[PDB]
RNA sequence: AUUUAAUUUUUGUAUAUAGUUAAAAAUUAAUAU
RNA sequence: UUUCUAAUUUUUAUAUAUUGAAGUAAUAUGUAUUGAAUUGAAUAUUAAAAAUACAAAUUUAAUUUGUAAUUAAUAAAUCU
């Protein structure tokens, strides 16, 4: 992840926006992308955006947790399921 | 094996306000306190008979 | 079945130079990055629950706040309530009462006349405790200096040798900056600066012409409060009620860290207040010699789930939380 | 075994077109020895997977038997002085000249009559003591000069 | 590609104990030994010694400063510590010039002083000359100048293509190429370079389009093997082998194949320079190209050889910006006699014999 | 450098043999037989990854 | 014939170097010439592979015995300033 | 003023031939051929380590460790003071062996030096490598000011920089004359004082271990509670009291005035006196570890 | 498109809209900097300038001379070339032939003064 | 190199330059020569128009060259036009040249006496001011 | 994956062959060769008889002991002109052994001096049986 | 670069003797909008 | 699995460090005995002797020297 940020710190936080677009719209290929092309990575805080007012995001993190990193790729076989 | 399960899972909770009460704001799962805690900004004009 | 044209293991995907470079990863790998620090590796929600999981606390500005330098101070005015109120405690030592008197300066030199008395009085009451000592000496001295009473600096240093006490290494440091600040030429500092030559109470490694000069210049970069050239002249401070990089340091190791869990640091002034049978005191030689390099060097328990969860040490504070001014700078 | 890869870009063409040309006499190619010995080389043949003059006698030290005819006529008893070559040893042969035209970087390029070589022994001290045959420039080298002292002129 | 990798730096230790020269903070204003020290007292931490006058750094760097004074002859190559390179004036590891459009127009044999023989194509260099300045954005070390050739009348370029350099003010040219230059190697559009802009020890690099071979199997595009001769092969002669291996079952790209053969774009990378006929605008290379009479063949520079840059000082340096002819000097005056120029000798031995080394003087031939 | 198999395993066998932190891998380095009584715990290569040694 | 490397290291820092010149018993003409015949040795023991970090060193009698001179919570030296 | 490179005579006569570049049919390093894609400068090798590409170059942000891209706003008590906060580069292994800027170029002048004024001729010192590290001319100034003299007392240049850091077992004789050790017993102390602390130290340098001259140590009683004094005199005559700080004891003693003593033994041999000999060499010099 | 490639062919013309943006800002600074003071703080000294780094010429940790290139074009340079003429080419440079066959670099101390500093290596 | 880059032989294709290069092979690059037959996509070649053989298609080189002479308009079809007109400008290279070596070596070619009789007559008298491009390659529109 | 292996660009399809009566080729190759017979390398040829044999000295002036003087009989003359070519292939049965080597005649090494009077259509078949006959028993069998 | 020469340092080390390199050899060059 | 709807089982679970304790001193049954070419606490075996504390080693052909002198270093306090 480090050697990737080496080449574009953006690109180590585009990578993930494709993962949570990527959790339910991986289905059709229009719907894929055309979200991804909706955020804007700056790896400063200099933008052109002042011209559209980008209003801040009122929003504190949720999970004081760390990340856990899953592979994509793991399969779940078998799931708590009162059925058992 | 099944498919994955690619529906929309809800989001986690806010913050709720700081306390400034001292009425124990804090608790959680307690029988006075609805769960929620929003008192946002134009409730007060929310008001209920 | 032998003799391939081609001879080599040139692999046929992996060619990008930027995500596979042709380069052995025996000396590739010395660039991985395991004390990797600038993409940090502590977010903001734990900023205030590694604050609280040291016991630390956060008190409304006029008592202190973290300042611009995330280091903790005690705004004056809130300094002398406390002398005010545990001057007869048990734990109040020595050097307590003098640092009272430092906090007291950045007004002292603002209000000359209503904190000139607390001065005296945390120097009248230091006597009664403990006897006469040079720290509230060259305290009230330097106090008298930014007051700008000049004649006080002067009615005090003649009374160290009056009580025997053979002016300190700094009492001709307070009163060398008395008479610059105070609108007095050189040659009244001067004439002191070599007076502590002779004592050898100072030291000056130059021809004594030039040491003087490199005295004053490092007093003129000390300008008063109320003047506006220099360092004190400067009066903005960061007000921060807790430092913004928790785990910042001041050595060169994350395990140098800078603020310490209240339960070690009373660990720490223990073994720095106790005979040192392990380390040598007092010298340049440092037997325990810094190797923090060669130390443990990776992530903990504690490094990934965050700090623990302390409940923050706060006050259910029956005084009215009134809000009832802004306040700032002194 | 220098091998090339007749793809329009590597080729060995057949000499006649410019330095490094072609062919380096693969394994077996019946040499015809020129030494003042035993060999008498209507046959000597080659034995190392490689033979030429760009390929550098130089470097290589050819090993090469001897498909002997083994002699014009000889006499004497049962051991003699040992210069007789048995009929099937094996010696490290010096190359002298081609069939071929083996062009040089001067352009000239020269095709003999019959390719020749001297038996050498596996110290590369030549086991003949004159040589009845010319030799092209390839020799000259210290490689095998200082012990192929000239025993005649080049071409 | 060992001994290709220069003296590798860490970035975080170059820092003032390695500087090989006295270290220097800037301060926003000067520069300064010493850090700065920042002016809201707060602000220092605690417990870190804010420098002001350093009597070991200021002692080491007052024995710098005055003995490069004292000692001028010793301390020479110092002085580009204070004394930077300005810009133009030909920078050794910095500029590039263009290069110019070629035709190849025939071939000969040419021989040094020692008798090596080289194949030498000789290209013409019709008229060349800087039809466009270009760029992109603006940006750094993405400048390039567009070099025009072979006058042309209107008509046989498209109207949509002659109508650019009637724009431009040049006169129409057949064929125009982009390089590469970095900004202090400009020149004015409408400059009509000379083929002395090369010379006769250069190398240059040459690109063209090797010439077309029509659709050629696989034994011929790459070197296959295949196919004995009379012994069995019902039908393969030339067909490949197995091509995926079994059970990849995706022929992995890649596979070499039958194919177009060689109407590419080609080019020879350290190409040296054999001769100039500046009345004739001839350049002679002893090297044989693989394209038909009239390909237009650019020629840039070769950048670095070995390891050591081309245009150093012992080596000879350029005609900057491009070789400009002198006001006095015209062409249509001299002969093919006076146009002449010619390279060093490129190999050090005649190559027909060895180097001096391994051929072996009478000395050692009475060995004795 | 004999991976000694378990971290328990190590012993300073010489009077300059101790311990040292070697990238989070408690090993044993000592100036006199550099290499002869040199051990090193069982544990990751030093940069491992998430997906190549788990 | 020591090491073929032959001009292997070529370097030492302007710091943890000593000085410039030397000369073996000749003078050029500044009639002060006296200066070493002096000798070409290794740097400082294995570099910085051993120490990375080194701490700031005051000049030696500004070292030992460091006096304690303070202006309101700021150490006044001669030569340094520091927040105590 | 020599020749930077051989010439072919002087290449030739060795037996040696002229390295080609040329049509040779050796590699004639040219990485970079193909890889580099844009305009590549003719310095040799500066995109080698980077993997041989010129690929992204336009971001600022890398994968920083301590004193590198980002870093300049923390304080790391090293970088806080031996890099200026301005120069920090990119990563490791994104090394700037070339960095090409637009814009016009601004060269700050250099710095001058401090408190010495202008046109003062000093003597000068001159160092170098030769010198063993015992030699007194190499742990000092190299360029002596008329400023930096002091002149209060005796010197005839000014004092050394650089001091030798190691620590001392034993209280030798360095270059003290006479090391007198005055208590007052009439003061007392159970446990660890300065008391017992200035004691031991008279049992550690009378200790048969310490190659002290046992016959030159002075122990003194005193009557008026006289705290526990040290004070010793070197050849010049200047006595010196080591500052007996709480907590202190034998090896901070033996350490302090050891320590002084290479100090103090300086200031004598820049006042002029000659120096003797010293048999112990505290500092290892001559020493090499070995197994 | 695959996915880093789709990341550029998206964010390609972001980042020249984000420079192409910073260079019309840099504009709008160099106005009110010329009726302004001197030079603020201001990510520099705030012309359109490079500082000049006297901190190049580094011995690395293997002691090997590591030297750092930083050239600085000037854009008032660079069109001041293409406007003029360049001066026709001095007849030394261009009637002589370059040499083929650079020889390998010769050490050597300077003068009877045996400065030369590698600090060694006999 | 130094040997050609690409070696002794090699057809590089219709559409290409004659790119000279030292080598052993030889190749026109020119066909100046009269009634000729050198078929093929070279340069020193005439179109080689399909047919059987080499010796058919000299056999229709024959009744295709006889029936032009003999009724001065041929409409032939395709490659055999490019091929054919060269044909007429060499009969008048073979009919201005005269000399009884001329006369046979179209004797040797024309199926029929009465033809190298006509060609040598009309064709001087005819073409004595024309130099070269005797024979018009008008193309008929419906392709066949 | 793929790859272009064609480029039909302007720049590269576009040719020259046109424009390309502007150069005076063969009266460069003229002067060419005319620069190389004066520096002494080449010595004008006019024959296309009267040169099929001959008797040429040559003096490969190899460096390796001394400069080799064969006594030849050219049958070759490869140009018929002072043009770059030349190429003797002179049969120079050095002293036992039948070397065909063809001297390029434009290189100053490998200098020549051939003299007519014996270009005999008789003596040129008197070389070439000898090298037919010397060709045909050296195969080593 | 894996069919090894000749230089040159065969001295360092010890019973024989190293190590950067260079020449030569294995002879060929490579860009989709 | 009639159809609209409602629902309590969720490809989110906590990963072992603070401390290269390395200064502080001449000795004294004694170099025990045996086996040993030799052995003195550290060849081999033999190990419950003593007194005025330091015999399971490194070291040396043996010894002496010289390293070493049974210590603060609380991860437990869950984290949600
Ligand atoms: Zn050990």
């Amino acid at each position: 992840l480090s050697e990737m940020y080496e080449r574009d710190p953006c690109m180590v936080m585009w990578w993930y926006l494709k993962d949570e677009v990527n959790r339910h719209f991986v289905r059709k290929l229009k719907t894929r992308t055309a979200p991804l092309e909706k955020a804007w990575l700056y790896e400063d805080s200099v933008h052109p955006h002042a011209e559209k007012n980008p209003r801040p995001l009122v929003w504190t993190d949720t999970a004081t947790m760390g990340w856990r990193y899953k592979d994509p790729t793991f399969q779940r076989r078998w799931s708590p399921n009162q059925f058992m | 094996s099944s498919k994955k399960d690619r529906t929309f899972k809800v989001m986690p909770v806010p913050p709720p306000p700081p306390a400034t009460t001292a009425v124990e704001q804090r608790d959680d799962f307690a029988d006075n306190r609805g769960l929620s805690a929003t008192t946002r900004t134009l409730s007060p004009t929310f008001r209920m008979f | 079945k032998g003799w391939t044209h081609n001879p080599g293991h040139t692999r046929r995907g992996g060619k990008n130079l930027a995500w596979r470079p042709k380069i052995s990863d025996a000396k590739l790998s010395q660039f991985v990055p395991l004390a990797l620090v600038h993409p940090r590796r502590h977010p903001n929600n734990w900023q205030e629950r590694q604050f609280n999981a040291l016991g630390y606390t956060k008190w409304p500005k006029d008592i202190g706040f973290y300042n611009a330098g995330d280091n903790f101070e005690v705004t004056p005015e809130a300094a002398w309530r406390l002398y005010v109120h545990a001057r007869d405690e048990p734990y109040w030592g020595k050097l307590h009462c003098e640092k009272t008197i430092i906090t007291l300066l950045p007004v002292v030199e603002k209000a000359p006349k209503e904190n000139m008395e607390r001065v005296l009085d945390v120097f009248r009451h230091y006597l009664k405790r403990y006897g006469a000592d040079h720290y509230i000496y060259n305290a009230v001295m330097q106090a008298a200096a930014f007051a700008k009473n000049y004649e006080q600096a002067e009615q005090l240093f003649k009374e160290m040798e009056t009580l025997g006490l053979e002016p300190n290494a700094q009492s001709y440091v307070n009163m060398m900056l008395a008479a610059k600040l105070c609108g007095l030429p050189p040659e009244k500092s001067e004439a002191y600066f070599k007076r502590a030559v002779k004592d050898g109470a100072m030291q000056s490694v130059m021809r004594m012409d030039t040491e003087f000069r490199m005295w004053m210049d490092q007093l003129d970069r000390l300008g008063s409060f109320t003047a506006s050239s220099g360092y004190l002249s400067v009066n903005e401070e960061g007000a921060k009620p807790m430092p913004r990089d928790m785990w910042a340091i001041w050595g060169w190791h994350r395990s140098e860290s800078k603020f310490i869990s209240r339960r070690d640091l009373i660990m720490q002034q223990v073994r720095a207040r106790v005979h040192s049978g392990k380390e040598l005191v007092g010298t340049v030689y440092t037997k325990t010699r810094r190797q923090p390099w060669a130390k443990f060097n990776g992530m903990l328990r504690h490094d990934y789930n965050g700090p623990s969860y302390r409940a923050p040490t706060i006050f259910p504070d029956a005084p009215e939380y009134t809000n009832e001014a802004g306040h700032k700078a002194f | 075994i220098i091998r090339r890869k007749g793809s329009y870009r590597s080729r060995w063409g057949n000499g006649t077109e410019g330095y490094g040309a072609g062919v380096p006499l693969s394994d077996q190619v019946k040499l015809h020895c020129v030494d003042n010995t035993n060999c008498k080389h209507v046959r000597l043949i080659a034995k190392a997977t490689a033979e030429r003059f760009a390929h550098c006698r130089v470097f290589p030290a050819v090993a090469h038997r001897v498909s002997v005819q083994r002699f014009k006529g000889r006499g004497g008893g049962g051991e003699v002085s040992r210069h007789r070559v048995k009929p099937g040893n094996i010696y490290w042969v010096c190359l002298f000249t081609r069939r071929q035209t083996n062009t040089r970087m001067s352009g000239l390029q020269t095709n003999f009559d019959r390719n020749t070589c001297i038996i050498m022994n596996d110290q590369r001290v030549p086991l003949g003591t004159r040589v009845m045959y010319c030799a092209g420039r390839h020799v000259n080298h210290k490689y095998h000069l200082k012990a192929v002292v000239l025993a005649n002129f080049f071409v | 590609w060992y001994r290709c990798y220069p003296s590798l730096m860490e970035e975080k230790d170059r820092d003032m104990y390695h500087c090989y020269y006295p270290y220097l903070f800037d301060h926003g204003d000067k520069m300064s030994l010493y850090p700065k020290i920042p002016d809201n007292p707060r602000e220092w931490q605690v417990e870190q010694l804010q420098t002001t006058y350093d009597a070991i750094r200021e002692d080491k760097y007052d024995a710098f400063v005055r003995l490069r004074a004292k000692f001028p002859e010793l301390y020479q190559d110092t002085y580009a510590w204070d004394n930077p390179p300005p810009f133009g004036e030909f920078n050794m590891f910095y500029s590039v010039r263009f290069g110019m459009i070629g035709v190849k127009a025939f071939t000969c044999k040419d021989y040094d002083d020692l008798g090596n023989q080289f194949d030498c194509t000789a290209f013409w260099f019709p008229d060349n000359q800087i039809v466009k300045h270009s760029t992109r954005n603006g940006d750094v070390g993405t400048d390039k100048v567009y070099v025009g050739a072979m006058n042309v009348p209107v008509e046989f370029h498209k109207p949509h293509v002659a109508a650019f350099y009637k724009a431009a003010g040049v006169p129409v040219k057949h064929v125009s190429a982009g390089f590469p230059v970095t900004p202090d190697a400009y020149a004015p559009v409408g400059t009509k370079l000379d083929v002395r802009h090369f010379k006769p020890g250069q190398e240059v690099t040459i690109t063209f389009q090797n010439t077309d071979y029509g659709y050629q199997g696989v034994m011929f595009r790459h070197g296959f093997d295949g196919g004995y001769v009379w012994l069995g092969d019902s039908k393969w002669q030339r067909r490949p082998g197995c091509m995926g291996a079994e059970g990849q079952k995706r022929i992995y790209p890649g596979h070499r194949m039958a194919g177009q053969t060689g109407a590419s774009a080609e080019t020879y990378d350290g190409v040296p320079v054999w001769r100039i006929d500046y009345k004739n605008s001839l350049i002679y290379l002893p090297t044989l190209i693989d394209a038909d009479v009239g390909t237009y063949v650019k020629f840039r520079d070769t950048i670095n050889t070995k390891g050591y840059t081309l245009w150093n000082e012992h080596r000879g340096t350029p005609p900057f910006p491009t070789f400009i002819p002198s006001e006095e000097e015209d062409l249509s005056k001299l002969a093919t006699d006076e146009g002449q120029l010619t390279s060093p000798p490129l190999y050090m031995y005649f190559r027909d014999e060895f180097a001096a080394a391994q051929l072996v003087t009478q000395a050692d031939v009475e060995d004795a | 450098h004999p991976g000694l198999v378990p971290r328990d395993k190590l012993k300073l066998h010489c009077e300059f043999c101790r311990f040292h932190w070697v990238q989070d891998t408690l090993v044993v380095r000592c100036a006199a037989h550099p290499k002869e009584h040199n051990q090193r715990e069982i544990w990751l290569e030093p940069t491992w990854t998430w997906g190549k040694q788990q | 014939v020591r090491t073929e490397d032959f001009f292997s290291k070529e370097a030492v820092s302007h710091a943890r170097r000593v000085s410039w010149a030397p000369h073996t018993t000749e003078k050029k003409v500044g009639a002060f010439a006296k200066l070493s015949r002096s000798n070409f040795n290794d740097p400082l023991p294995v570099s910085f592979q051993s120490e990375p970090y080194f701490e700031e060193e005051i000049e030696a009698y500004r070292a030992h015995h460091r006096p304690d001179v303070y202006v309101y919570k700021y150490n006044v030296s001669p030569t340094h300033l520091s927040l105590r | 003023a020599p020749a930077s490179h051989y010439t072919f005579a002087n290449l030739k006569k060795l037996g040696l031939c002229a390295p080609q570049v040329a049509l040779s049919r050796q590699p004639r390093l040219r990485p970079h051929v193909g890889h580099l894609n844009g305009l590549v400068y003719p310095l040799p090798y500066y995109a080698m380590w980077r993997g041989n590409h010129d690929k992204y170059t336009y971001n600022q942000a890398t994968p920083a460790r301590w004193g590198e891209g980002n870093t300049n706003t923390m304080y790391h008590q090293h970088y806080a003071h031996a890099k200026c906060p301005t120069d920090y580069g990119r990563g490791g292994r994104e090394f700037q062996f070339l960095s090409v800027k637009r814009g016009k170029l601004k060269r700050k002048p250099l710095p001058t030096v401090q408190y010495v004024d202008p046109n003062s001729k000093p003597q000068w010192v001159f160092k170098s490598w030769h010198n063993p590290l015992s030699a007194p001319s190499m742990w000092e100034r190299e360029v002596q000011y008329p400023e930096h003299t002091p002149a209060h007392t005796g010197a005839k240049r000014p004092l050394a920089v650089v001091a030798p850091k190691t620590s001392h077992k034993h209280l030798f004789l360095m270059h003290m004359e006479k090391v007198t050790v005055t208590v007052s017993p009439l003061l007392f102390g159970y446990g660890h004082t300065l008391q017992k602390a200035a004691l031991d130290f008279y049992r550690r340098g009378l200790s048969a271990r310490s190659p002290f001259p046992s016959d030159k140590m002075f122990l003194y009683y005193s009557i008026d509670h006289i705290t526990p004094k040290i004070e010793v005199t070197w050849l010049d005559g200047s006595v010196y009291v080591p500052p007996l700080i709480e907590g202190v004891k034998a090896q901070d003693l033996i350490q302090m005035v050891m320590e002084q003593a290479w100090l103090a033994a300086d200031r004598m041999s820049a006042e002029g006196r000659v120096l003797n000999p010293i048999a112990i060499d505290d500092y290892k010099w001559e020493q090499l570890i070995a197994f | 498109d695959s996915f880093k490639e789709h990341y550029h062919r998206v964010h390609l013309p972001r980042r020249l809209a984000l420079q192409r943006y910073i260079k019309r800002e840099e504009a709008r600074l160099s106005r009110h900097k010329g009726k302004a003071v001197a030079a603020a703080a201001a990510a520099g000294v705030q012309p359109g300038e490079v500082a000049y780094k006297y901190n190049r010429w580094w011995v690395s940790n293997d002691h090997e001379f590591v030297h750092q290139f930083a050239f600085v074009e000037d854009p008032d340079v660079t069109r001041e070339k293409r406007n003029t003429l360049p001066l026709v080419t001095k007849e030394n440079i261009w009637k002589e032939p370059q040499q083929t066959f650079f020889l390998p670099f010769a050490p050597f101390v300077r003068v009877v003064d045996y400065a030369k500093d590698p600090d060694t290596k006999f | 190199g130094r040997p050609p880059p690409v070696m002794g032989h090699a057809k590089r294709m219709r559409f290409a330059g004659v790119d000279d290069n030292p080598s052993v092979t030889h190749k026109p690059w020119d066909t100046s020569e009269p009634l000729m037959a050198d078929y093929g996509w070279e340069r020193g070649k005439l179109p080689k128009f399909r047919a059987r053989s080499p010796f058919h298609r000299q056999q229709i080189a024959r009744r295709m060259v006889t029936e032009l002479i003999r009724k001065d308009y041929v409409i032939v079809g395709g490659a055999r036009a490019p091929a054919l007109r060269i044909l007429a400008d060499h009969v008048v290279e073979l009919a201005k040249a005269g000399d009884t070596d001329s006369r046979q070596q179209l004797a040797y070619f024309l199926h029929d006496p009465l033809m190298v009789d006509k060609a040598f007559d009309e064709y001087p008298r005819r073409f004595r001011d024309m130099n070269a491009k005797y024979a018009m390659m008008t193309r008929l529109k419906g392709r066949r | 994956g793929y790859t272009r292996e064609r480029t039909n660009r302007h720049f590269f399809v576009s040719r020259a062959n046109a424009f390309f009566s502007r150069l005076p080729i063969s009266r460069i190759q003229r002067a060419l060769a005319m620069e190389a017979i004066k520096k002494g390398s080449m010595k004008p040829w006019k024959h296309t008889k009267e040169q099929i044999i001959g008797s040429p000295i040559t003096c490969n002036f190899e460096y390796n002991p001394r400069p080799v003087r064969l006594i030849g009989t050219v049958m070759d003359a490869h140009t018929e002109e002072t043009s770059i070519k030349g190429g003797l292939k002179v049969y120079a049965r050095s002293e036992e052994a039948n070397m065909m080597l063809w001297i390029p005649a434009g290189n100053p090494k490998l200098k020549y001096e051939v003299t007519a009077a014996k270009g005999s259509f008789e003596h040129y078949l008197d070389e070439r049986s000898k090298w037919d006959e010397a060709w045909l028993t050296g195969r080593a069998r």
